[PDB]
Parts: C-alpha cells; structure tokens; sequence
C-alpha cells in the first residue's frame, strides 16, 4: 500500500534519528573526559612542585 | 610627627581576609581585640610564619624587605611555649627573629620592663 509506505519511512527516519542523537552524547560524553582528565594532571602537578620549592626553602633555612 | 613617611601600601601575608576584606597597611596599629575565651597563639603565629610581605603587585622589587620578626607574649604558659618550639622550628623565624616573651614564673618586674625592650 501507500499507506504502509509511509508507515515504512516514518520508522525508519526514526532509526536514522537515533543513530544520530547517540553519537552526539558520545560526543558529549568524550567531551567531559578530555577536560577532567587535563583538570586532574594539572592541579595535582601543580601541587607537588609548590611542596617542592617549600620544602627546599625549610632545608634552606635550616 | 612631621618626618614620618605616608602610608600607601598594605603589606602582603598570604591570609586572606585579614589582608583582604580588611587590610593591613603599613606601620598600622593592627589590634586584636579578640575573642578571649579563645587563645591566640595558632591564630597568632600561624600567621606569623605565613605572613610575608611582598610588593610584587607593585612591580617593585622584592629583595628590600629584610623581614624581621619580632615577637612579644608575656604571662606565658609553658604550653605555650612548646606551641612555640612547635611553629618555630619549622620557620626561620625560628631565627630571623626575636623572642621575648615573659614566662608565667616570670617576675612581675621584668614583665613590666617586657615591652618597652623589643620594641
């Protein structure tokens, strides 16, 4: 039928949508791990190496 | 009264809103009327120790603060001064430094002279 035609595509633009708004919250999903990885190295980095020239400066001083 | 330099800047500390909200200057009579029932001495030399001033944010050098630390307590508990042993050991205010501080024994004579000394 025409009627089943449209019954086809109708779905099948649905299966095409789906595909389409899971690889946009993978995406989204990618997204938060790059950024929170790069924000744990840094801060942790940044950390160690204040502890550093602090720890020098009371051997220093000693 | 007249040969005394203005004041026009704060002095860095590293703490924060006893520099921030509210600011020490320099030469500032800065008074702790404090909260009594609590004791000073962590509030105290903590920020001892942490405090140093810096005019970085001037843009001039740095290297012209000899940063003499100058310390009077008076009355003291020997707990106290174990606290102090405690903070300054760490510190090379430990050693860049005074202290002076009337011992709790210490007579009440000596007490009275304390002050004017250091200072």
């Amino acid at each position: 039928s025409k009627l089943e035609a449209i019954l086809s595509q109708e779905v099948e633009a649905e299966i095409q949508a789906l595909l389409q708004e899971a690889e946009a919250k993978a995406e989204a999903v990618k997204r938060e791990a790059e950024e929170k990885a790069k924000a744990l190295l840094q801060a942790r980095e940044r950390a160690l190496e204040a502890q550093y020239r602090a720890a020098l400066r009371r051997a220093e001083s000693a | 009264p007249v040969a005394r330099r203005k004041p026009e800047q704060f002095i860095q500390t590293g703490i924060s809103t006893i520099d921030v909200m509210n600011t020490l200057v320099r030469g500032q009579k800065l008074p702790i009327f404090s909260g009594s029932g609590l004791p000073a001495n962590e509030i105290a030399a903590q920020i001892a120790r942490q405090a140093t001033v810096r005019p970085d944010l001037s843009g001039e050098g740095e290297k012209e603060e000899p940063f003499a630390v100058v310390f009077a307590a008076m009355g003291i508990t020997q707990r106290e001064l174990s606290y102090f042993i405690q903070e300054f050991e760490r510190t090379g205010a430990l050693s860049r430094s005074v202290l002076f501080l009337n011992k709790a024994d210490d007579p009440t004579i000596e007490r009275i002279l304390t002050p004017r000394m250091a200072l």
